[PDB]
């Protein structure tokens, strides 16, 4: 019968892909050491003072 | 230095407090905790032993 040209039409309606949020980084300890470049096999030392008995 | 003695003299009067003469243990019932602690202030009591500064 009739003949009608159409696009295909393409939409954002914001469905996204679900994902995870992210919390963990925040509440470890981040970089209390720097200098790897420099110290032998990437490794810093970290020292733990002493303690005495009386 | 000045730590280890700090903690001595708190080992000091630990020792001291715990080699009393203590002539009977009160018996603290995990389940029922109160009553122990209610049978120490009767010990403390009936001994006359002041209310104040315990």
């Amino acid at each position: 019968a009739h003949i009608f040209v159409k696009p295909e039409l393409v939409a954002e309606i914001g469905v996204k892909q679900l994902q995870r949020e992210i919390v963990l980084p925040g509440l470890v300890w981040t970089n209390p050491l720097t200098d790897f470049g420099g110290s032998k096999n990437d490794t810093i030392t970290v020292r733990v003072p002493a303690i005495t008995t009386a | 230095q000045v730590s280890a003695v700090a903690y001595e003299l708190e080992d000091y009067i630990a020792e001291l407090i715990e080699g009393a003469p203590y002539e009977e243990t009160i018996l603290i019932d995990p389940a029922d905790t109160v009553p122990a602690f209610i049978t120490a202030d009767q010990r403390m009591g009936e001994a006359n032993v002041p209310t104040d500064s315990r």
